[PDB]
């Protein structure tokens, strides 16, 4: 019920978060009780919101649901309220509004980038009443979220996959935009080089290694603190190749015992054997003195009757001890025999284990946008506990249909290439140029800026978009820390399904570790018949400076091998993604580089603060800000990341510009 | 806490296998090395059994007596009381040994012939010359 | 950030 609101929200439901500390200061330092209350509000409002997310929830529509004694204090309620609205928990995305916008606005801010980051903050601040333009240099919206539309074929270039609805912004969003949402069947299907398929037995074998080999990494990091060789951050990819050697080294260990065991008992053999050979000696030599001893015929003296009785009984004592020797020997023997039937594992990993591994660390690749070898260690990982529950889902109908819906009743300036950033302590310029003629400039005056430009593009050198003063270095080194990846998409467009339309994805494992990630997967998820290949890894940055020819070559070839050299077409359409090529972009999305942390993405979400301009005068306000994937750390190289930014920074915007009520 | 099962991780053998640049490779090639030079020593040893084995072909039937089989006799005959003596020279105090050479005699009645007859037979004196060998 | 395609 409310508990549900606020995870949906990604609160916790029975404490106040730091967000709502701040804001509520005379709540949180009093006592329970009056925690209580507000956390009931708090929740309830946001439950309200979530039941209908259609209309706008009006303050006065919120006191209206609520019971006593929630319903006496108005003005709590009215703070809670303003404080969700403002932070963009409540009222926000695309929905009917019930008091129509006021014609008079305040402030005025431009947003660089109309990709959701940017698209989600004009909504919201155009919703406070402030004058927004944004800035696009493509000939559309929604930057990387891109969708491929001809005829009734549709695919997405960029983001494709909304992961999980529990506590995920995304859900709100799907119910106040047509979003054909399809859940993705987890079943994955692998086809080696030669085109056969992987039984049962090795798939499973080889994921449980995978996991049991990052396991293995988060023991080397966590416990044996090896986040250090050389003076470099180890890398996740580093850790890997450790932990794998230490699997080859345990084997040619255990190897080694087992034929020592079999030398030692061999020795053991060959010191009885030695025994046994000389008493058999001592045996023939006694056997003969007995018979000649037993010549000498009765009547006999004593001592000739000594001799025979003696030399009696010490041979039949030796042949005692011969057969306790070879009762020795046979239990040796057979030691060894069973020894040699028990050998240990021969390798760690066969050639074929070691190519379906590579598999699931192209996977992993993919997910993160970048080789292994460039991870860090210590923090890849980092947001994890943030992940939705939930199944994983497509947008049958093209991601697009969010930015498009989204672009609805704003100023963008399309084609307008951002060039140049101006804040002072008065106010800030933006120097932009028209892209299909670079030559027609264009100014923009206001208040504030909020800069969603990708990692990509800041990181760029020499750089695309000049900075006046310059950005200081804390926010610079963040820039060059942080990890801007690359993934790549083949879209291929056929007349007639030849697949298995009950499976989502099946993977293809390359021959080599270096090609792992090119053509690994391929994805059948929409209406028309249609395939999608991904290219990861080191294959991304690699295929980028080969043609669509030899790509779709490939991917052909690839096929063909699975589904027979007579059932693969000639595809009718084909698109091939270039993300590090494109200079709106310069990479997918950013990944947590060996170096870098959590705490690099929220230097890139704080603002910045030009000096004042006559000397001795009082500390100007915050002009410049940021948003985009590259600027959450819970929820980074992501749509919902995106969007959470934007909401972020509208609400600090306005805060700052037309000033928090709630707050006192 | 620890590594996953079966998964085999120490700092000793982490910090042998990054020492340097070739670490690793150094490390799997001293043990393929090992390996080989221990394999070798099997065969060797193996073949050097063989041989030995071939030696003892037939073991040692053609050296096997029959057994003495016979009733234990309370009497003393003058024979068997000088087998004794003897025995007692060439085994010292092994009764076993003694009463096995005078085939009708038990253990029991071994020790009593060593305290019945221990002047008569200079038995004390007998025994110092078995422990001067 | 690992896998993605799991619940
Ligand atoms: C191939 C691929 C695959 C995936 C994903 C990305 C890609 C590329 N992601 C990540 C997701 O697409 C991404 O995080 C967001 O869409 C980006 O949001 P932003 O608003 O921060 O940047 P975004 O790059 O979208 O917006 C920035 C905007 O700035 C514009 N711009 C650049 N330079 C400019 C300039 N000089 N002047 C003016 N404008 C300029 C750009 O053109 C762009 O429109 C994803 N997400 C997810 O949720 N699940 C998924 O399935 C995936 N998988
Ligand atoms: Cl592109
Ligand atoms: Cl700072």
């Amino acid at each position: 019920g409310v508990e549900g609101a606020a995870f949906q929200s990604r609160l916790p439901h029975d404490r106040m978060t730091s967000q709502e500390a701040a804001c509520f200061p005379d709540i949180i330092s009093g006592p329970q009780q009056t925690q209580k209350v507000f956390l009931f509000i708090r929740n309830r409002t946001l439950q309200l919101w979530l039941d209908n997310p259609k209309i706008q929830l009006t303050f006065e529509a919120t006191l209206q649901q609520l019971e006593a004694p929630y319903n006496s204090d108005t003005v709590l309620v009215h703070r809670v309220h303003s404080y969700l609205e403002r932070h963009g928990l409540i009222n926000f995305g695309i929905y009917k509004r019930i008091k129509p916008l006021p014609t008079k606005k305040t402030g005025k801010v431009i947003i660089i980038g109309s990709g959701v980051s940017g698209l989600a903050a004009a909504r919201q601040l155009q919703s406070f009443g402030m004058d927004v333009t944004l800035l696009e240099a493509r000939d559309r919206v929604g930057g990387r979220v891109a969708t491929f539309r001809k005829g009734n074929y549709v695919a997405d270039l960029g983001a494709m996959v909304v992961t999980g609805l529990g506590g995920n912004p995304m859900a709100v969003v799907s119910k106040q935009v047509n979003m054909e949402l399809a859940k993705i069947k987890q079943k994955c299907p692998l086809y080696e080089a030669n085109g056969q398929a992987v039984p049962k037995e090795k798939d499973e074998m080889v994921e449980q290694e995978f996991n049991r080999l990052l396991e293995a990494t988060s023991y080397l990091s966590h416990q044996l603190d090896f986040n250090v060789l050389n003076n470099k951050p180890v890398s996740l990819g580093q850790a890997l190749e450790v932990v794998i050697q230490l699997q080859e080294k345990h084997v040619k260990d255990e190897q080694i015992e087992h034929w020592k065991k079999i030398v030692k008992t061999q020795e053991e053999l060959k010191e009885l054997l030695n025994k046994m050979v000389n008493l058999k000696e001592k045996i023939k030599e006694l056997h003969q003195q007995y018979k000649e001893a037993s010549e000498v015929k009765p009547p006999r003296d004593i001592t000739a009757e000594f001799l025979v009785k003696s030399k009696h009984r010490d041979l039949t004592a030796l042949c005692k001890e011969y057969d306790e020797l070879a009762e020795t020997q046979g239990k040796l023997e057979e030691k060894l025999q069973e020894l040699e039937a028990n050998p240990p594992s021969d390798v760690y990993l066969s050639s074929r284990d070691r190519q379906i591994l590579d598999w699931h660390f192209a996977n992993l690749e993919f997910a993160n946008a970048t080789p292994l070898s460039t991870l860090s260690l210590k923090h890849w990982d980092q947001d994890d506990d943030f992940e939705f529950t939930g199944s994983h889902l497509t947008v049958r109908n093209g991601y697009s249909c969010v930015p498009v819906a989204l672009a609805e009743g704003l100023d963008i300036k399309l084609n307008t290439a951002v060039r140049q950033v101006r804040y002072t302590a008065s106010g800030c310029e933006v120097i932009a140029v028209n892209t299909r003629s670079t030559s027609q400039t264009f100014i923009y005056k206001c208040d504030a800026v909020l800069c969603t430009l990708p990692l990509g593009v800041l990181k760029q050198q020499p750089p695309a978009v000049q900075f006046v003063p310059p950005l200081p270095e804390w926010k610079t080194s963040a820039v060059q820390r942080m990890g801007f990846g690359n993934l790549n998409k083949v879209v291929l467009c056929f007349d007639r399904v030849f697949w298995d339309p009950s499976v989502n994805l099946f993977g293809h494992v390359g021959s080599t570790t270096a090609s792992r990630g090119e053509l690994f997967l391929f994805w059948n998820l929409y209406k028309a018949p249609i395939l999608l290949a991904l290219v990861a890894g080191e294959a991304a940055g690699i295929m980028e400076n080969i043609s669509d020819d030899v790509i779709v070559g490939r991917c052909l070839a690839i096929l063909k091998g699975i589904f027979g050299s007579s059932a693969v077409p000639q595809p009718k359409e084909t698109v091939v993604s270039r993300w590090r090529a494109d200079p709106w972009a310069r990479g997918s999305y950013s990944y947590v580089a060996a170096g870098s942390s959590g705490n690099d993405y929220d230097l890139m979400a704080q603002p910045i603060t030009p000096g004042p301009s006559i000397p001795g005068a009082p500390q100007p306000i915050p002009r410049l800000f940021f948003a985009g994937e590259h600027t959450i750390r819970n929820y980074p190289a992501t749509v919902h990341g995106a969007l959470l930014s934007g909401l972020r920074e509208a609400g600090r915007i306005a805060d700052q510009f037309l000033g928090a009520m709630y707050t006192l | 806490r620890k590594p996953p099962k079966g998964m085999f991780l120490s700092q000793e053998d982490v910090e042998a296998v990054s020492a340097n640049a070739t670490a690793a490779t150094t490390v799997l090639r001293q043990l393929d090395m090992e390996l080989v030079s221990v394999k070798r020593q099997i065969q060797n040893i193996k073949q050097t059994n063989s041989a030995l084995k071939e030696k003892l072909d037939g073991g040692i039937e053609p050296y096997r007596l029959p057994e003495v089989i016979q009733k234990c006799n309370a009497r003393w005959t003058t024979e068997e009381q000088l087998l004794a003596v003897q025995a007692i020279r060439k085994y010292g105090r092994d009764f076993q040994a003694i009463s096995d050479v005078i085939g009708n005699k038990s253990v029991v009645q071994v020790k009593n012939f060593f305290v019945n007859y221990r002047r008569r037979f200079n038995i004390d004196e007998v025994l110092q010359e078995w422990e001067a060998e | 950030a690992r896998t993605k395609q799991t619940a």
